[PDB]
């Protein structure tokens, strides 16, 4: 695999 | 309030020396980091920010500089390498790996989501979070009797930064640290929560890419019956990477194959091998050629399972890349198949769907396949029926396209064809 | 280890 990474947009 | 600060005015609050006008100037910075609109990363980077950025998460005394900070840091960290390099350039890692024992849950979860975005970057990052000591304090905020006490997205965010301090192959991750955050895995992997469950078996499928010894630590475990379960799970979150892990294991040896055979995986097979995914059904195909690549008593079970019928249904009708699969399944079986075995083959209609495909152009599946037909006849002539093969073969226009396939200029489907030709169809 | 298998 899913993301490698992921970003918080709240 | 602070919405929409322009780049300058972030830093002239940063830079001023007054704690409260840097932490509104640090929240300004992260609600321009949270824009999902091209979030201005580089300038944010350009201006100096990363160092001030993470010396506030040492500010024990005023908590939330702390977590704003953390979040800014996570969404840098969260882009190119060349981003998350200077989030570790400016010495994040050892700061964040504090903030894992913080007080407030929600600055700790912040850490734990910006070390996974660090060590998703790739093996180096990753074996440098991991030799920092992180390893240790994550575990430990999993060191709870029931994991249901802790906050769900709590949960999940400790489970996605395992799965990527388990995830790229060169290197893999160390040895010893996978050891280490198995047994968490392997708790993990019992949890009812399906993104929880999702991410676990994408770190089991980590784990089990590798050589057999890698295999082994994981097969050994005991996790395969678990992941045999999750393999007919509804959730197709959960199933992909479940049957990434079901297929690595079967790259290893015969006895790690069984260990998945013995987990009743084979009954499932037919759902997936009709699975309306396009990818879940080359997963499972690709599984299945590795399957008949092994034992007699392995083939046989494919046999007991009704599975040779489904084989037949991808040979058929399927995406491409799935039908190469099947080739590949076809052709495993009959290398190493008995005579019976690769009898009853023909009998529920291989023939013809394996010669319907040598109209491909793909050169490497024509190898496979007229391969498969020599293993086949090779059985036909213990049997003293080669004939009725070849008229089998003619009536479906198999020999039509046999011979046609001479002229072609790779040159052992030039020479396999050719022999194929001139000791049966004479 | 077995020879016939395959990697994706």
């Amino acid at each position: 695999s899913n993301p490698r990474k992921r970003h918080r947009a709240d | 309030g602070t919405v929409n600060w322009s780049v300058e005015d972030i830093v002239k609050g940063i830079n001023s020396n007054n704690l409260e006008s840097q932490l509104q100037a640090t929240q300004a910075a992260r609600k321009l980091l949270s824009r999902e609109k091209q979030p201005p990363i580089d300038n944010i980077i350009r201006a100096g920010l990363i160092p001030k950025f993470v010396s506030f998460l040492g500010k024990t005394d005023c908590s939330p500089i702390q977590f704003e900070s953390a979040w800014a840091l996570t969404n840098i960290a969260s882009g190119t390498s060349e981003q998350t390099k200077a989030v570790v350039d400016g010495g994040a890692i050892p700061a964040f790996i504090s903030l894992l024992a913080s007080p407030h849950a929600h600055i700790s979860e912040q850490a734990v989501w910006a070390l996974g975005n660090i060590a998703g970057d790739g093996s180096a990052f990753r074996d440098l979070v991991i030799k920092h000591g992180a390893i240790d304090p994550l575990l430990a905020l999993l060191a709870v009797p029931d994991l249901s006490t802790l906050a769900c997205g709590y949960l999940r965010n400790l489970t996605w930064t395992l799965s990527n301090l388990c995830r790229n192959k060169n290197p893999a991750p160390p040895l010893d640290a996978v050891e280490q955050i198995l047994p968490t895995l392997v708790r993990l992997l019992h949890h009812n929560d399906p993104e929880v469950l999702a991410d676990s078996c994408w770190a089991i499928s980590y784990l089990t890419d590798g050589p057999n010894e890698r295999i082994e630590m994981v097969v050994k475990k005991g996790v395969v019956p678990q992941l045999v379960k999750l393999l007919g799970a509804t959730e197709l979150p959960i199933v992909t990477p479940a049957l990434r892990a079901i297929g690595n294991i079967v790259t290893g040896t015969d006895e790690q194959t069984q260990k998945v055979i013995d987990a009743g995986a084979l009954a499932v097979f037919p759902s997936l091998l009709t699975n309306p995914k396009t990818n879940i059904q080359k997963e499972a195909t690709w599984t299945m050629s590795n399957i008949t690549a092994g034992r007699q008593d392995q083939i046989q079970q494919v046999v007991n399972h009704g599975l040779v019928p489904f084989l037949v249904g991808v040979l058929s009708k399927a995406d491409f890349k799935t039908q190469k699969e099947a080739a590949w399944a076809i052709t495993n079986y009959t290398s190493g198949g008995t005579v019976e075995q690769i009898v009853y083959l023909v009998h529920c209609g291989i023939i013809e769907p394996l010669m319907n495909l040598l109209s491909a152009k793909d050169t490497k599946i024509i190898q496979v396949i007229l391969d498969a037909i020599s293993n086949i006849f090779q059985a036909a002539e213990k049997l003293g029926e080669t004939e009725k093969l070849s008229i089998m073969i003619e009536e479906c226009g198999g020999l039509d396209k046999i011979e046609a396939l001479q002229r072609h200029e790779n040159e052992s489907v030039y020479k396999a064809s050719l022999n194929l030709i001139e000791k049966y169809f004479s």
